[PDB]
């Protein structure tokens, strides 16, 4: 059983990521360089306009979908328990986090 | 293909069929880039995974071969590559395997049918490898072209016995099959040991009652350890086989009835038992009388801790 | 870094990115997401120039034998079994080394094995097991490993070959183990006058002899004596039967010289 260490949670949401990236191509065909300066070191890349838009847009996407997760996450956490007297949202809260240690 | 096996032979059955089942190069990476393609790719390239498909086309095959074959006919050669192709492909289902294992010692091919039962239980898992070690054991020990040596046997017993207890499965007819046939070709009662090993694996009670009864007829000196170790609801029932046991060869068993009675409850049983003991006697309703005393008191006694 | 580069389908700057984090050594989470690239990039040859570095990252069967699950999805059998003689040779002349224990390697000598019989090549499969088995005898996985093979390929007197010695084995370190279950005996010396006639039938028959004070351990003499007698037998006989027979001397001098041998163990 056990918790999901930081490298193998890091590989398992890049395969999310991977699947979801591929999933993208898909739908997009079924809808259907590097210079480096000689003044200085720096290193210039072209990209298309597209896929920085989608890489953004996704990104955008995906705290939208985790903070209304968390955001109705918290809906039912506070509306479930109604046993123990507590105070404020925060004695419910820490009693809550005494109940996952038993 | 039903069609053209009435209208036409089956040879012309086959042929529209064969077209069916080419395994090209890879069957690996064409299964997988048919699954992850959405739609895309036909089921035409993949049509060789369908079990329907290898069934009936075998069924014709299996119906078609002679009753006499003996390896040297076209379609008997032409049938076990097509058999052996549905394992290669590893698309065979147990009752499939039984039938290919079924089909080889129909036609005198008994120790290559042995193969048959040995490539496939490493791909099934248990609690359907019981099924087929039944099916295996049974011709390694039953059937008359099967010459295997004692030592051969007693490795597919062992090496099954070992492995599927392992895993975990009641196991009791294998036990009895490597308990039976000790017999049969070796002839010595080193059965108990092996049928020990059913009752204290680490139904049961029902294995070794029966052979307790057996080494009554050879011995008593190996009687005797069975009756210490068989009582180390199920608890009662292993109290009443010792009990039984005394019988057969009567303080030992009274004071055995005490040691079952504080096993565990209820005990009437094991006044049946101890009743049963003093009704065996062809001495007086005194010791007995004494025992149902002591058996009342513990029961007051019990009741006192209640 | 990768899932960006992999946004932007700069299959260049990961290839990049991906050669300088597995010179790092970093671990086996890496590779297998560098192969897992090359294969979506379809460039075979150079995912073939992955594993050949990988065996060099990680030198165990679970990276050899991921390079061959590799291959044999593909079935180009020519480049399959130069992986297989790589692998072998490998753990062969590295031997020195002791860094791939007895169940390691015998994973790689079966999954040799079981793919050269499908390869219909049984006698290459066989040769194999002989030089795996010269080359180390320590190891009796590759022994018990050795028959799983035979009985599912091989004709009935091999598998008859090899399955006497692997009960020879178990039948002996049982009796080191276990002192007088003699029973065991009874079928130990029988497994060697069936299958193993022999300087050693005669010599277990001393050892059994040995052995044996009950009236179980000395059934198993009397087989020892009709194992010698069926075949110097009148020495061991008087030796055995010190055990005590002064009407057994008196016993024996009136039917020794007068009668047979099969009058002398009588007296026994």
């Amino acid at each position: 059983r056990g918790g999901i260490s930081y490298d193998q949670l890091a590989k398992l949401s890049y395969e999310k990521t991977l699947r979801n990236l591929a999933t993208q191509t898909q739908n997009s065909s079924k809808q259907d360089k590097v210079q480096k300066d000689t003044k200085t070191g720096k290193i210039t890349i072209a990209d298309d306009d597209k896929l920085v838009n989608k890489l953004a847009v996704s990104l955008q996407s995906e705290s939208k979908k985790r903070y209304e997760a968390r955001k109705r996450q918290m809906q039912n956490a506070k509306t479930l328990y109604g046993v123990e007297s507590f105070i404020n949202d925060k004695n419910k809260q820490f009693n809550e986090k005494l109940s996952r240690e038993s | 293909a039903d069609r053209e096996l009435d209208k036409e032979g089956v040879e012309r059955a086959f042929s529209i069929l064969e077209d069916a089942l080419h395994v090209p190069t890879n069957p690996e990476i064409l299964l997988e880039k048919y699954k992850n393609g959405h739609r895309k790719i036909p089921a035409q390239t993949v049509l060789f995974n369908s079990l329907r498909i290898w069934s009936k086309y075998i069924d014709y095959l299996e119906a078609y071969c002679p009753k006499d074959a003996n390896s040297s006919d076209k379609i008997f050669n032409k049938t076990k590559m097509a058999y052996n192709t549905v394992i290669d492909l590893r698309l065979i289902t147990p009752a499939m395997a039984e039938n290919f294992a079924l089909f080889l010692q129909n036609h005198y091919e008994v120790m290559e049918s042995f193969q048959v039962y040995e490539k496939t239980i490493p791909l099934f898992p248990p609690e359907i490898q019981y099924e087929l070690w039944i099916e295996y054991l049974e011709v390694a020990t039953s059937h008359q072209l099967s010459s295997l040596s004692p030592e051969h046997i007693r490795f597919l017993f062992e090496k099954a016995l070992k492995n599927l207890c392992s895993n975990g499965i009641d196991c009791k007819t294998i036990f009895i099959a490597y308990s039976v046939f000790e017999e049969r070709i070796s002839g010595l009662i080193s059965k108990s040991i092996e049928i020990l090993r059913r009752g204290a694996v680490i139904r049961l009670q029902l294995w070794r009652m029966c052979i307790s009864k057996a080494e009554s007829t050879l011995g008593p000196s190996v009687t005797r350890e069975l009756y210490q170790e068989c009582i180390q609801k199920a608890v009662e029932f292993v109290i009443k086989f010792s009990d039984f046991e005394s019988s057969i060869g009567a303080r030992e068993i009274l004071a055995y009835g005490a040691k079952l009675l504080p096993p565990s409850n209820t005990e009437l049983w094991d006044s049946f038992e101890i009743f049963e003991l003093k009704h065996g006697d062809k001495t007086y309703k005194d010791m007995l009388k004494m025992k149902k005393v002591l058996e009342s008191n513990m029961l007051i006694d019990s009741a006192s801790v209640s | 870094y990768l899932i960006v580069e992999e946004s932007l389908n700069n299959v260049e700057i990961v290839r990049s990115l991906y050669t300088k984090w597995c010179s790092l050594e970093p671990g086996v989470n890496a590779w297998n997401s560098f192969v897992d690239f090359e294969i979506r990039q379809k460039n075979w040859n150079g995912v073939r120039e992955i594993y050949s570095k990988y065996v060099m990252a990680h030198p165990q069967m679970q990276t050899w034998l991921k390079w061959v699950r590799f291959e044999n999805r593909h079935g180009n059998t020519e480049f399959t079994r130069s992986v297989y003689s790589l692998a072998i040779d490998t753990v062969a002349n590295l031997q020195n080394l002791q860094i791939w224990s007895d169940m390691e390697v015998a994973k790689l000598v079966n999954s040799f094995a079981h793919w050269e019989a499908a390869q219909q090549e049984y006698e290459r499969s066989s040769a194999l097991y002989q030089i795996a088995i010269e080359k180390w005898p320590s190891n009796q996985l590759l022994k018990a490993g050795l028959l799983d093979f035979e009985k599912q390929f091989g004709d009935i007197n091999s598998i008859e070959e090899t399955i006497s010695y692997k009960r020879k084995m178990e039948y002996e370190t049982i009796l080191s183990n276990n002192a007088y279950d003699y029973d065991t005996w009874w079928l130990y010396l029988d497994l060697i006058s069936e299958s193993f006639p022999k300087q050693i039938m005669q010599t277990f028959e001393k050892a059994i002899v040995d052995s044996r004070k009950e009236l179980s351990k000395n059934v198993q003499w009397k087989r020892y004596i009709y194992l010698w007698m069926r075949y110097v037998e009148l020495e061991l006989e008087n030796s055995l039967l010190e055990e005590e027979f002064q009407r057994l001397i008196d016993d024996i001098i009136p039917h020794k010289h007068f009668t047979k041998i099969w009058l002398m163990y009588a007296k026994f």
